[PDB]
């Protein structure tokens, strides 16, 4: 069978405007392999993202990280967009910084 | 280290 | 106190789109350590942590060996899986392998692995005992016969009892630094108004290492496990990890909860509460 990925976005450190931080997309629990994701800001993709090597947990469900750079600040809105087989749609779950 | 034998399935 | 290596193989057929895909990582207890991916513009075995890059030239080139053998390998193991289970040459299909050995604060041999899967379900493992098989259908069966007649069992134990852990054993020595360092989760309590009935207390843990954690909310001392929204463990992308249980509480009633944390990193287990 094929199982859809779990999402979540978040920032390396505690979220401060004007600081500079990574923003992060780990995407896991999802089996086949193949993951399309973009990290958004404004509604736009952000280039030069980069992403782990692929691995997988105890149940063989794989996992990966995807990582930017970003200043968060309070009018900027930033998200992570994940296509995979099991999905009729892109996924995109927006960035709180209390999640 | 990893092991270098591998065996066909 | 005890370790682990383990080194996960990823073989991905893509018909139309070239030869299947190998890719290999392997890790020290949550600690990358090495990659290969035969997609690579020059496919080797690259380091990844500090203390593997002063293994010698000879060390890489004939990791790199192994995997650029592997690859060969793995894509012959893909076609005789099609065989196996009566597939067609059309459908893109996975093997994937972990294998290693746990060694304990003395650094002696607690148990070996090596488990496989095909598209995702168990395949063939060797047991505990590190000489006997168990295939998960009659197919992998298949493989064990031709396993259990090379005496690979035996092989893989040789392996296992010996470099498995004499290398993990100077990989801990050379990375002690930072594979012997325990950080402590950092942990505090957030609240977050739903409405007029109910609040949102969310208990976090960051900056820990390594991965495993326990939390847990409490209520009038009894655990809150069917009301708890605990999500994955993740990680930060600077070797640490984070992680957060939250619960709904009625308004009013917040100091009747508190968050219990267990990590190697602390000394005690920690209890929290919310603090206005």
């Amino acid at each position: 069978i094929q199982r859809t990925p779990k999402i979540q976005v978040y920032s390396r450190h505690p979220a401060e405007n004007g600081k500079s931080n990574f923003l992060n997309c780990y995407v896991s629990g999802f089996h086949p392999s193949d993951i399309e994701v973009d990290l958004l800001k404004n509604g736009e993709r952000i280039e030069k993202v980069e992403h782990s090597d692929l691995s997988f947990s105890k149940d063989w469900s794989f996992y990966l990280l995807y990582y930017t750079e970003f200043t968060p600040t309070e009018k900027d809105e930033y998200a992570c967009r994940v296509n995979h087989v099991t999905l009729s749609q892109p996924k995109i779950v927006k960035w709180d910084r209390d999640m | 280290e990893e092991f270098g034998r591998a065996f066909s399935f | 106190g005890s370790h682990s290596m383990r080194y996960f193989y990823t073989a991905m057929s893509r018909p139309g789109r070239g030869e299947p895909r190998f890719i290999t990582v392997g890790y020290v207890d949550d600690t990358l350590f090495v990659r290969f991916d035969s997609d690579a513009t020059s496919p080797r075995k690259e380091p990844r942590a500090p203390w593997i890059e002063q293994e010698g030239p000879e060390y890489w080139d004939r990791e790199t060996q192994i995997s650029k053998t592997n690859t060969q390998t793995y894509r012959e193991n893909l076609r005789t899986a099609l065989r196996y289970y009566n597939q067609s040459e059309a459908g893109s299909h996975i093997i994937q392998r972990m294998y290693g050995c746990d060694v304990g604060p003395d650094g002696r041999l607690l148990r070996g692995y090596d488990q496989y899967a095909y598209d995702g379900k168990d395949y063939i493992a060797l047991n505990e005992d590190l000489s006997s098989w168990t295939a998960a259908d009659t197919a992998a069966q298949i493989t064990q016969r031709k396993w259990e007649a090379a005496r690979v069992a035996e092989q893989d134990r040789a392996y296992l009892e010996g470099l498995c852990v004499e290398s993990l054993r100077r990989y801990l020595e050379n990375g002690k630094e930072t594979l012997q360092r325990a950080d402590p989760p950092k942990t505090h309590v957030t609240h977050h108004p739903i409405s007029d009935h109910e609040v949102t207390l969310r208990c976090w843990a960051l900056g820990f290492y390594p991965a495993e954690i326990t939390l847990t909310w409490q209520r009038d001392g009894e655990d809150q496990t069917q009301d708890t929204e605990l999500v994955e463990t993740r990680p930060a992308g600077d070797r640490t990890f984070q992680k957060w249980a939250a619960v709904v509480v009625p308004s009013g009633e917040e100091q009747r909860y508190t968050c219990h944390v267990q990590h190697e990193g602390l000394p005690k287990p920690l209890t929290l509460r919310w603090e206005p």
